[PDB]
């Protein structure tokens, strides 16, 4: 990304610049490693100790330690890792092109998959900071709300940011209301994260505070979301059922 | 039989095949993941017409939603010649991997049954017969390493075998420098006199185990000499000792019923039988609670955010807490009303001190709070209380109406053998999740062996 005086004030540009830097560095690392592996397989290059260990891991499907620099599920094979790599780099290319074309102003309207970010918690913090800067409110006074919209082209409000790739484990969302379901996972459509001034509103009995885990392992928690219950189901049933949200499957 | 190298290559590295973005079509009845699986499987020449055949099959959905699809996989692969039974088995394995990975292990068992015999895996699904193995298949100088998962003790098996064979056995617990001297003296006596020696919890002494392996390599033991080493599965055990010993892995039998039976057996009868009469019922609830959290650990990350060590120490602490609080409240009364039980003290302590201390995630703490609030309450003493509601979506489990320990133990013994995740509050499909995880855990493991 092309850093400038105007765009550095945007928290979103700072987050995406850090993400692009980390992704580019890891991309060069993996590309060099794979080029060396292909050279070894052709007989051009000899097997060094590090290279020999790399062939040992790649042949068995083990992810090498040299490749893991962002949080991922433990025990992942290499194909899933490189596929997630391709998706993340394509997202980074798209956001970089958007920044170059329309400046930082387009970073708000772009729909970012939190699964495709190396640290989506920073993205949530950046959205909070952007809303605080735009509306001149303190960061403490802002609280998060979620709107699930199935309509294509749902316009985003000034304080609303689009997200994609969310998965809902243990529940189905209809009319922005949860219902217990027997499906293992349901793909959430475009999800609008909206920051609003924290009104002194009583916590409704029909509100459940689900987590938003980074991935299916549920090792890392990004944030929490309050959702309304469609029926008269006990919220405790959602806790016993282990209902949750994952940025990526 | 042909090698079936290509089919096994797809079985182990089918995901390695690449699907171009947008190349995956939508197929009626198949989810997105099944669509990617079918597209990957279509690369092989036998499954080239797989998508059209799946679309044309009217009875596909009943197979896809079936509880045991592996037994009746439809014929979809195209064959130029009729296939051998093993060819049908591997093709069915590929189809089950593509459509119902949750049943893959079951399908895998059938493949083994198709190749190595029906009774091949059966002998492991049986009680361990240590008598013949130790008598015939174990030399005196090869130590019998009985490794257990943490929290499970297997010395009872060796004591039972020693009782059955009528052989004197000397058992020493290695937990201090003195125990090393006692073990050395006992082994020096038994190696000459041919006695049986057992060393308990030897994982606590890795270096001494290396010394014992070096010592064992040099001895000329008597024929009837046997050395059992009971330990917990830890990586600190020496590699050479495992290499130079007979390893037997003991795990607890999964299920709430066995868990409650083990808890009741472990607790002394006098402790539960103490006055007031209500104490036993609380113990039953505590036992049920300790079962529900423990079995749920199998279904992580769904059951819990991470695998906590809810072991016997927590159970003993909970029992001590219950004993202290009931002794304080009752003051020796033979009976106390259910209302007078200090429910708040028990809920708070087992929510923060006994079991909650290990819990670091706030959400798991919330789940533990929900379980304790649901179970530990005055309504537990009502005859209509339901330990688990909507079991299987239609049935429920009721509290036992008895008051003595024997009534609860009989109720546990009379529980149904068929346990689903709904007993623990999880949804039934959680089982369908766990198997598929293990299913992937199978293939990846085989990739490390390929």
């Amino acid at each position: 990304l092309k850093r400038t005086v105007e765009n550095i004030k945007d928290p979103l540009f700072r987050f995406f610049e850090r993400e692009v830097k980390m992704g580019a560095k890891l991309l060069q690392d993996v590309r060099q490693d794979l080029a060396d592996v292909v050279q070894v397989c052709e007989g051009k290059k000899k097997q060094t100790n590090y290279l020999r260990t790399l062939i040992n891991e790649l042949v068995k499907g083990i992810l090498p330690r040299s490749w893991s620099h962002y949080t991922v599920p433990a025990g992942m094979t290499v194909i899933q890792w490189v596929s997630d790599f391709s998706e993340r780099i394509k997202q980074l290319q798209n956001i970089s092109l958007a920044a170059a074309s329309g400046g930082a102003k387009e970073l708000k309207n772009i729909h970012v998959c939190l699964g495709g970010l190396f640290v989506p918690e920073a993205y949530i913090t950046a959205t909070r900071q952007y809303v605080a800067q735009a509306n001149s409110w303190s960061l403490e006074e802002l609280c998060l709300e979620v709107n699930v919209t199935t309509s294509q082209g749902a316009t985003l409000d000034a304080c609303s940011f689009g997200v994609t790739g969310l998965k809902l484990q243990g529940a189905t969302c209809n009319n922005n209301k949860l219902s217990l379901s027997n499906a293992i996972s349901t793909a959430l459509p475009l999800t609008q994260l909206r920051w609003v001034k924290q009104t002194n509103t009583e916590k409704k009995a029909s509100v459940v505070t689900l987590p938003v885990y980074l991935n299916f392992t549920r090792a890392d928690l990004i944030f929490t979301v309050d959702f309304e219950i469609a029926t008269k189901e006990d919220p405790r049933s959602f806790y016993e059922r282990g209902v949750a949200v994952l940025c990526t499957e | 039989e042909p090698t079936y190298d290509a089919e096994f290559q797809h079985f182990l590295r089918g995901n390695e095949i690449v699907l171009s973005a947008g190349s995956t079509p939508r197929i009626q009845g198949l989810t997105v993941e099944q669509a990617e699986a079918v597209v990957r499987l279509s690369c092989l020449p036998a499954f080239k017409d797989l998508i059209a055949k799946v679309q044309a099959d009217e009875q596909f959905g009943i197979w896809l939603d079936s509880s045991s699809p592996e037994q009746t996989v439809p014929y979809l692969w195209s064959e130029e010649t009729p296939a051998t039974p093993i060819g049908q088995a591997i093709h069915r394995l590929l189809l089950i991997q593509a459509f119902r990975p949750d049943r893959l292990l079951a399908m895998a068992h059938m493949f083994v049954s198709t190749n190595l015999g029906e009774s091949f895996m059966s002998i492991m699904e049986q009680p361990l017969d240590l008598t013949h193995i130790v008598g015939t298949e174990v030399k005196p100088n090869t130590p019998v390493l009985m490794c257990s998962v943490p929290g499970y003790d297997a010395s009872g098996h060796v004591e039972d075998l020693a009782a059955e064979q009528n052989t004197q056995i000397t058992s020493i617990a290695i937990g201090s420098a003195e125990g090393f001297n006692q073990a050395d003296k006992a082994i020096n006596t038994a190696v000459k006199s041919g006695r049986w020696v057992m060393l308990k919890n030897v994982h606590l002494a890795p270096g001494w185990l290396m010394q014992l392996e070096k010592k064992l390599h040099s001895l000329q033991p008597h024929a009837c000499f046997r050395l059992f080493l009971t330990m917990e599965i830890n990586p600190k055990v020496p590699v050479n000792l495992l290499r130079a010993g007979r390893i037997f892995v003991f795990e607890p039998p999964p299920g709430v019923k066995a868990n409650m039976l083990r808890t009741f057996s472990s607790i002394p009868v006098s402790r539960i039988c103490k006055s007031p009469n209500e104490r036993a019922r609380l113990y039953f609830l505590l036992a049920w609670f300790h079962a529900i959290i423990q079995e749920r650990l199998r279904y992580a990350p769904l059951g819990w955010s991470k695998k906590y060590e809810f072991g016997e120490s927590d159970l003993r602490s909970a029992c001590d807490t219950v004993d202290t609080w009931l002794d304080d409240t009752a003051k020796g009364r033979q009976n106390i009303s259910p209302d007078k039980i200090p429910w708040s003290a028990l809920k708070t302590l087992m929510a923060q001190s006994i079991y909650g201390g290990r819990v670091d995630n706030e959400f798991d703490q919330r789940l533990l709070n929900t379980f304790l609030e649901r179970l530990f309450t005055t309504r537990s003493f009502d005859s209509e209380f339901k330990l688990a509601c909507k079991v299987d979506g239609h049935k429920d489990i009721q509290m036992p109406d008895g008051i003595r320990r024997e009534e609860f133990v009989q109720w546990v013994e009379l529980l149904p053998d068929t346990q689903t995740p709904s007993w623990l509050g999880l949804p039934n499909n959680a089982e369908r999740v766990l198997l598929t995880t293990q299913g992937v855990d199978m293939i990846s493991k085989m990739l490390k062996m390929q």
